[PDB]
This record gives structure tokens, C-alpha cells and sequence, in this order.
């Protein structure tokens, strides 16, 4: 019983359907395709991955950017609204940065004042002063 | 691959859920057997519980067709003209019930790549940002090296 | 009073902390720019090719302007006038004419 | 209409004339048009902010490749101020009386 | 008084106010915010939430995609509990962490309850003769956000 | 023109990398973790 | 980040660690009902 | 050391685990003191009672809650 | 913040020129300043795809 094999146009063209948009003869040539067709995959796995570090760098600059137009640097506004309990992530700050002008000098401004406080309570040492931003509140 | 693909934007069908939600499903055709081994999912489906899914979505035409086929296929066509041809071919009556109800909850876009997560219709609340919306003004305008 | 950042620049941060300690409220008014810190518009009106003979062709005058330079310093023309290189005004071949969306998505 | 703008569907011709009869109607003067704002003017892509002062106070302000463009849009953004079709004003209600 | 370059700090000296005139000038804010949020002049509010993991900085009438399926049906409205931002064009209100649910209220209409496009996922290792392909369809849920109330509730 | 004979970082002449002070920090942070944990562990 | 500042607070090293932004449900139904427990 | 560390339960990082101050485990922790951050059990509140076992929570201060988040 | 939505693009993306005066200043500490103008990462709408740079002049 000799077998052969009828629906081989419809398994090149599986694999020819992810290759239409190459350059060359990859778009063409079957046993150049199934090459270049695995590392497109491994490729968009790969930068999968790398999208959301990508992403956050964008935010990050967006972040810097805004904050240095307020007179402000990254790291101390970050761990200023850290501290202020405002749990808000870079996505959401880049958003209120671009979209949110003065909600963004806000945070800016409260930032800078609880970097004050916390100044000011280094330098003085003393346990009796507490920053009225400085105050820390539990979960109710 | 999303650069071999197409893609779009978030969105919703005439503003559904707005004011009110209208339900996409238009009407389900069912194309099934009554004698073929492969249609017997089908035929238990539309004897159970092809009723009950009638009467909990008033608003989609149901078709029922027994012809002679040999794979069973069930036919979506939503209020944007969109048609969705799914294959049935033995598959259990959960499977069934799983993917008809999947077809009613879709909205009948096209199921490609989104862009965004999200969309919005003037994000720009309180203003957006322009080069000039965070620098001082100086007294009469004048320019940096400009002497009045 | 007391401001952390300077209430110059297009709104006045007011910030505030509820009596309860949970909630940290702030009032941002925008900022109007004040009369004295702006200019007149100036006016550019002016007419140099008419002619007291014939206005008829006063006007083609000033409406027939025309010019023709080549590939190369035309090229240089626009580069040197949107501060961009020579590089980007020139054209791509059908490969990469034909591979452009003809319906790109539109937001908003 | 959501999404839209008003004078996307008015599509207005005047609009400092507009402006200026609405005013005379609410008992205002005139409108002054000051350069506020201005980035670059002997480039090819200039931007310039035109605000409209009403007895010396800012009532809107709008940006333009041009002066006489961003003259027209202030008297647009003043022209939306005066109506109520402000982009950030309450929303349409959809709500069950 | 000896005056070099190293004998003050590079820094502007900063002075605080006093605590008490602080709380009352708080106090002051905090009734004219109030007084604002009760004539209701705020135009329209924006909110940052926290839904399914992620925060998501929405308005009236928005669109957002949630990655995975919840237990609604279509058409049911759903009220958002985590706001931790509220805002308009005037005042704006912060959470630590989070705001008060009599304060704020933010409310979803579910509409279409759906499965993603196939994401590629391919392991592949030289000359080892190791390929793995797999194929991802993420179940995904679209929310309308309808409208975002605020009460004159503010302490 | 200043080439490293053999490999980088193994043979006898290698790279004269150095130690930096965030190295050192992070050193001196676990080792007073684990002077914390042998504390712990005494009694 | 900020860690080691929470942990002196007494707060998780991570904002999704046992706060209250993820122990409390984060929606319920408009009618008030509550909704069905999350399954982390 | 691998093997102690996976006979101690901490396979997973970042996972605290209880443990007895006995010098039977105290060997073991001496042996992988290195891999390992170790503080004492703080229970201001008690044990956790029958009727408290749901509603408990380990904080990262080392303080085991009885009761977490009530109401 | 009414805009139309080409002046608003036009508001957003316009170029500015800066002025900086070189005088017994360390090259360096210009030029880094002047790259971070160039590049526009001074923007909250900072892309590198996008055009975003504004003009600096140094004297
Ligand atoms: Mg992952
Ligand atoms: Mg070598
Ligand atoms: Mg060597
Ligand atoms: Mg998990």
C-alpha cells in the first residue's frame, strides 16, 4: 500500500503565511521561510519580554523629565510619595505627567515637602517634632 | 507575529454600554446531522439546552438545520454585519454550551491585535502638556538677549 | 504663607491633609498670564508691487512668482530650512512605496 | 456626540465676530489680542499663543502655526468657555429618572 | 562670621512653618474643597484605580481591557472600591493608600466578555534540536466606565 | 592596542579589574546579615 | 521602591504584600451585593 | 548544602518558614547560616486560637497578627 | 485646554530654542545639558520614534 501525501500545498502554506511581509526570497522559498519564520517567533517571544522594561524606561525618562521641569530629581520624588503612602506606579505617573499638568506639580510640590520635613527632622534629631506630612497612618 | 498581522484600536460597537447595553449576538445558525456520529454533540446540545439559551438571549435568532453534512457547524452573525463560522465537529455538549456562550459574549469585532489596553475620548482633563505649560512669563515678553 | 513649589507657572498648589490623616487634598486654581507680560501682536501688511498704471497686472506680478532648482539644491534648500539632513527627502523605491498601510488605525 | 467638539459640527466662519457679538450681548467691551506665548517666528514651523484680554483679564488663549490661526482659535477657545462646551465640563448624564 | 565656599551648605536653607497655623491653614483647604464638591462646580473627574492588578487612570465614559475573565455576565454594572486618585480641574484628591468608599464611587458597565488574538510563544536552542511552539489566547473582559461621583463627605 | 594575552579571566595574566564601593557595601550588607543570623543562633 | 523604608514602617518590602491595596476586595456589584471571593 | 536547604523547606526564595530553637535544627541553620535570614517569632497577641486560625497574618517585622483586618 | 486638536498637536510638538552661555563653563557640563535639550528627554511626551527636539545655541 503505497501512501503519499496530498495536503503538502496546505502545510507550506502554513508556514508561507508568516513570511509574506519578509525581503528576499525568504517570502518565497519554503526552506528559507521555516528559518526565518522560527526566529520571527523566537524574536516576538523575546521581545514579549523585553516590552514591559522597554515600557517602564519610557516612563521613567517621562517621569525624570517631568519631574526636573518641576525642579525636582527621580529618586527623591519617587521616595517622597513613597513615603507619603501614595502608591501610584510609573504608568499612572507618566499618564498624570502628560495628561495631568497641575495634579502632577501637586504631587511634585508634596513631594518636595516631604523631602523637607525629612531634612529637617535629620538635622534636628529630635523625636518630639513630627512633619504634619510626616505622619504615618495604619490599616483600618 | 503582530508586525505580520493586522491590528486596531480599542473600541466598542456604537457606544455599547453607554447609555445601554445591547447585546452584539444577531443570530446562531446551527448546522448539524441527524445521523452522523460526528454531529452527536450537536444533536444532544439543540435537544437540551438550545431552549434555554433561546430563552436567556431574547434578542438572537436561533436556526436550527438538519441536512445531511459531515462536519456540524454553528454561524454568528452580529449587528455589524461580522460572521463567525465555528466548527462543532465532536465536541461535548459543555464544549458546545462553552463556545455558543463565548459567541454571545463576544462583541463581533475582529479579534486581531489591540494597540492599547484602554481607550478614552479627551484624556486631556485640566489641560495637556506643551512646552510653555510649566515656564514663567517675563515682563513684557521680552526674549532672553532682547533689550526693550 | 507657604508654597513648596513656586506659584508662577500656570497654577497655585494649596496642599492640605484631612483631620481623619488619611486623605491629603490639594486645591490647584490655574494661572491666567497677566496683561504686563505679554506684547502687541505685530502686523506685516505690505503691498510693494502695485502699480498705479494697471492693477491687473500689479497683481499677476505679485501672483506669478515662480522657481525651479534641481534635485540636489532643492534638497539642500529643505534641509537647510527645517534644520533636517539631505537624507530624508529623498525618495524609497516600489519595495518599501507598496508595503505602507493603505488604512492605518485611528484613535480617538 | 461623544468625542466631538462643538465647532466640528457648528463649523462657524467668524469666529471673532461670533465672539465679539456675545460679548456686546453680555455686556462686554471688547476682546484685545496679546502675543502671549511665542517659539521661533523667522523658522518655517513657528508656534504662537494669542490670548484674548477682556478689560485686562485673560478670558482664553490659544496656540497657532500662525498669529491670525492662533488668533482664530483663542476666539474659538473663548467661544467654548461662553457656551459651556468646555473638554473638561460634566459629562452627558445617563441615568434612570 | 567667616564666610567660604565650604562653610555653608550648597542649598537654599529651608524654613517650615509653624504646625499649628499649618493645621489651620489645612482646615481652611479642606472646607473650601468641601464647599467646592458640594455646590458641585467641579466640571468633570478623572480617577486612578486599582483593578486586577493593575492601576488604571480612567474617566467618564472610558473604555479599559482587563486581561482576564471575570464572574459577571455582559451588561452588569460593577463599582470600582480601589480609587487611590480622584481629580478635576481645580482640586484633587490623594488616598494613603487608597480613598473612602462613601467619598468616592466609580461604576463599570461589563461589555464584551471575549479571548485575545493568539500570541506566538516559540523556545527554540542551537544545534540541540529543541522547538517548542505554543499558542496563547488570554480570555479578556471590556469595561465601560460610566461615571465618577464624589460626596461632600471630606473631613 | 592594549590587548589581554589569552582569554580575559583565566589565564595567568588576567583582566585587572576592580573592586568598587558599591561591591564593597553590598558585602558588608550581607555580612551583617549573617552576624544577625549567627546571634540568633546561639542560644 | 522604598522597601527599606516600609520595612521600617512595618509595612511588606512590596505594596502587593498583605496591604490593604490587595487584601480587600477591589469591586462588587452597583446593587451593593458582594462580589465572589478572589481566587489569590 | 543544597540538600539542607531543601530538607529545611526553603526551596522557595523569598518564603518564610516557622521553625523549632532547637539545637537539632540550630545545626542545620548553622550549616546554611549563609543563604538565610533568621528572626525570632514575635506574638503579641498570643497564639492563634481555634477560632482564629482565618483571619491571621505573618508581618514582615516578624510580629504574627491574630487578628488581620476584621470587618 | 479646549483646543482644536491641530493646535493642540501643534502645542505639544513644537520646537523651542534655548540659549546657553559657554563662558567659563566646563565643556562637559554644556554639552550634557545641551544632549538632554537636543534629545527632548526634557518632555513628558518624550519618544524616540517621535521628532521631539528643540534647538539649542550655544555662545
Ligand atoms: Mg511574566
Ligand atoms: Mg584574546
Ligand atoms: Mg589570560
Ligand atoms: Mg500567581
Amino acid at each position: 500500500l503505497r501512501s503519499r501525501v496530498t495536503d503538502r500545498y496546505w502545510r507550506v502554506q502554513e508556514v508561507l503565511k508568516h513570511a509574506r511581509h519578509f525581503r528576499g526570497r525568504k517570502n518565497r522559498c519554503y526552506r528559507l521561510a521555516v528559518r526565518a519564520v522560527t526566529r520571527a517567533f523566537v524574536k516576538c517571544t523575546r521581545a514579549r519580554r523585553l516590552k514591559k522594561r522597554s515600557l517602564r524606561t519610557l516612563w521613567i525618562n517621562r517621569i525624570t523629565a517631568a519631574s526636573q521641569e518641576h525642579g525636582l530629581k527621580y529618586p527623591a520624588f519617587i521616595i517622597n510619595l513613597i513615603k507619603c503612602q501614595v502608591e501610584l506606579n510609573r504608568k499612572v505617573l507618566a499618564d498624570l505627567a502628560i495628561y495631568e499638568p497641575k495634579t502632577f506639580k501637586s504631587l511634585a510640590a508634596l513631594a518636595k515637602r516631604r523631602r523637607e520635613e525629612g531634612f529637617a527632622a535629620a538635622l534636628g534629631d529630635g523625636k518630639e517634632p513630627d512633619g504634619i506630612f510626616s505622619r504615618v497612618v495604619q490599616h483600618r | 507575529t503582530a508586525r505580520g498581522t493586522a491590528s486596531r484600536f480599542l473600541t466598542s460597537v456604537l457606544h455599547n454600554g453607554l447609555g445601554r447595553y445591547v447585546q452584539q449576538l444577531q443570530r446562531l445558525s446551527f448546522s448539524l446531522s441527524r445521523d452522523a456520529p460526528s454531529s452527536r454533540g450537536a444533536r444532544e446540545f439543540v435537544e437540551r439546552e438550545v431552549t434555554d439559551f433561546a430563552r436567556r438571549n431574547p434578542g438572537v435568532v436561533i436556526y436550527v438545520n438538519p441536512r445531511p453534512c459531515c462536519v456540524p457547524r454553528v454561524v454568528a452573525e452580529y449587528l455589524n454585519g461580522a460572521v463567525r463560522e465555528e466548527s462543532i465537529h465532536c465536541k461535548s455538549v459543555e464544549e458546545i454550551a462553552a463556545l455558543v456562550q463565548k459567541l454571545a459574549d463576544q462583541s463581533g469585532l475582529d479579534v486581531i491585535r489591540i494597540r492599547k489596553p484602554f481607550h478614552t475620548d479627551s484624556p486631556s482633563i485640566q489641560g495637556q502638556w506643551h512646552p510653555f505649560t510649566n515656564k514663567p512669563t517675563t515682563l513684557g515678553g521680552l526674549r532672553p538677549r532682547e533689550v526693550q | 504663607t507657604y508654597s513648596s513649589l513656586p506659584d508662577d507657572y500656570n497654577c497655585k498648589v494649596e496642599l492640605a491633609l484631612t483631620s481623619d490623616g488619611r486623605t491629603i487634598v490639594c486645591y490647584h486654581p490655574s494661572v491666567d498670564i497677566p496683561y504686563e507680560h505679554t506684547k502687541p501682536i505685530p502686523r506685516p501688511d505690505p503691498v510693494h508691487n502695485i502699480e498705479e498704471t494697471h492693477d491687473l497686472v500689479l497683481k499677476t506680478r505679485l501672483e506669478e512668482k515662480g522657481e525651479h532648482l534641481e534635485q540636489g539644491p532643492m534638497i539642500e534648500q529643505l534641509s537647510k530650512m527645517f534644520f533636517t539632513t539631505k537624507h530624508r527627502w529623498y525618495p524609497r523605491g516600489q519595495y518599501h512605496r507598496r508595503r505602507r498601510k493603505p488604512n492605518p488605525p485611528k484613535d480617538r | 456626540m461623544t468625542g466631538k467638539e462643538l465647532f466640528e459640527m457648528w463649523t462657524i466662519t467668524n469666529p471673532m465676530g461670533l465672539l465679539v457679538e456675545e460679548l456686546k450681548k453680555r455686556k462686554i467691551s471688547a476682546p484685545e489680542s496679546r502675543l502671549t506665548r511665542q517659539s521661533g517666528s523667522t523658522t518655517a514651523l513657528p508656534v504662537y499663543f494669542v490670548g484674548l484680554y477682556c478689560d485686562r483679564k485673560l478670558i482664553a488663549e490659544g496656540p497657532g502655526e500662525t498669529v491670525l490661526v492662533a488668533e482664530e482659535e483663542a476666539a474659538r477657545v473663548a467661544l467654548r468657555k461662553l457656551f459651556g462646551f468646555t473638554e473638561n465640563r460634566r459629562p452627558w448624564d445617563y441615568s434612570k429618572p | 562670621v567667616p564666610k567660604t565656599s565650604l562653610g555653608s551648605p550648597p542649598w537654599p536653607d529651608i524654613v517650615l512653618p509653624d504646625p499649628v497655623e499649618e493645621t489651620r491653614h489645612h482646615a481652611e483647604v479642606v472646607g473650601q474643597v468641601n464647599e467646592l464638591i458640594a455646590a458641585g462646580r467641579y466640571g468633570r473627574l478623572f480617577a486612578v484605580v486599582h483593578f486586577a492588578g493593575h492601576q488604571w487612570k480612567v474617566t467618564a465614559e472610558d473604555l479599559i481591557l482587563i486581561e482576564n475573565e471575570l464572574d459577571v455576565a455582559c451588561g452588569e454594572r460593577i463599582r470600582l472600591e480601589k480609587v487611590l486618585l480622584v481629580g478635576a480641574d481645580n482640586f484633587t484628591l490623594l488616598g494613603k493608600p487608597l480613598l473612602g468608599k462613601e467619598l468616592v464611587r466609580v461604576e463599570a458597565t461589563v461589555i464584551e466578555k471575549t479571548e485575545s488574538w493568539p500570541k506566538i510563544n516559540m523556545k527554540f536552542q542551537k544545534r540541540k534540536n529543541y522547538q517548542r511552539k505554543r499558542i496563547t489566547v488570554n480570555p479578556q473582559t471590556v469595561l465601560r466606565i460610566n461615571s465618577i461621583e464624589i460626596a461632600p463627605c471630606l473631613c | 592596542r592594549n590587548r589581554i594575552p589569552g582569554r580575559q579571566w583565566i589565564g595567568k595574566h588576567r583582566r585587572p579589574r576592580p573592586v568598587s564601593a558599591q561591591a564593597k557595601q553590598n558585602m558588608i550588607r550581607r555580612l551583617e546579615t549573617e552576624a544577625e543570623n549567627q546571634y540568633w543562633l546561639s542560644r | 521602591a522604598g522597601s527599606q523604608w516600609r520595612l521600617q514602617q512595618g509595612f511588606a518590602a512590596n505594596p502587593s504584600g498583605y496591604g490593604p491595596l490587595t487584601e480587600l476586595p477591589d469591586w462588587s456589584y452597583a446593587d451593593g451585593r458582594p462580589a465572589p471571593p478572589m481566587k489569590g | 548544602e543544597k540538600d539542607i536547604i531543601k530538607m529545611l523547606g526553603l526551596e522557595k526564595a523569598h518564603t518564610p518558614q516557622v521553625h523549632k530553637n532547637i539545637p537539632s535544627v540550630n545545626a542545620k541553620l548553622k550549616v546554611v547560616k549563609h543563604l538565610i535570614r533568621i528572626k525570632p517569632l514575635k506574638l503579641p497577641q498570643g497564639l492563634p486560637t481555634e477560632e482564629d486560625m482565618a483571619n491571621t497574618c505573618l508581618k514582615s517585622n516578624g510580629e504574627l497578627v491574630v487578628r488581620w483586618l476584621l470587618n | 485646554s479646549s483646543f482644536s486638536k491641530a493646535p493642540q498637536q501643534w502645542a505639544t510638538f513644537a520646537r523651542v530654542w534655548y540659549l546657553l552661555d559657554g563662558k567659563m563653563q566646563p565643556p562637559g557640563k554644556l554639552a550634557a545639558m545641551a544632549s538632554v535639550k537636543l534629545q527632548g528627554l526634557h518632555k513628558p511626551v518624550y519618544h524616540q520614534l517621535s521628532d521631539c527636539g528643540d534647538h539649542v545655541v550655544i555662545m
